[PDB]
């Protein structure tokens, strides 16, 4: 579960 | 703009990110995982001493690096918009001489 | 918790470089986005990143109200089965990516 595409 | 085997990701972390154990391994694994949906990756350096959140990457061909850069530039990571910039090959080899002989494709930490 | 509106945003899914077949496609997008912005609050800077795998277009509008109107007109359209999506970009992040956009304050309204 990567932090890619994690919005602020 | 000059495509090469090497690039620099920015805005990938900040100094507060560094307050958790293993923060840089999480970032390295995330970069590796994404590169392995494209052309892989043979060298990676998370610059803990950059306030700007820089990660340096070398891929096994220019085609592999382009595929990664075009997938990653403008992408959001950990709540911030990431930028990717190509690094000239001699610049990368001068900065990171150990990357010259790296040839094994990287995989995520266990 | 959605990010607040800013003057700057990034549209995604506006194109797919692997499959774009029309000569001049990326300038057509730029001019068409400018035209749409000019039915709303206008636009002061725009960059179509023709190599972006996710189809990114970067836009700076003269005010946050203008950006909201542009975002609301452009996002929610469907291209090749994907929704045009908009994400606001913090001003310092946008200015670092596009240094010429910092001192731009006049509207791109074709003469
Ligand atoms: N306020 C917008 C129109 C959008 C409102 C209706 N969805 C403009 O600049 O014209
Ligand atoms: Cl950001
Ligand atoms: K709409």
């Amino acid at each position: 579960k990567s932090r890619w595409d994690e919005t602020p | 703009p000059l495509a090469t085997q090497c690039f620099q990701l920015s805005n990938m972390f900040n100094p507060q990110t560094e307050e958790e154990v293993g923060w840089d391994t999480e970032i390295k694994d995330d970069v590796i995982e994404e590169c392995n949906k494209h052309g892989g990756v043979i060298h990676i350096y998370v610059d803990k001493n950059s306030a700007q959140g820089n990660v340096y990457v070398k891929c096994p061909s220019i085609a592999a690096a382009i595929a990664a850069v075009n997938a990653l530039h403008g992408r959001w990571f950990a709540g911030k918009m990431i930028t990717a910039a190509y690094v000239p090959l001699p610049t990368y080899h001068n900065l990171f001489p150990d990357s010259m002989t790296a040839t094994q494709l990287l995989v995520p930490s266990r």
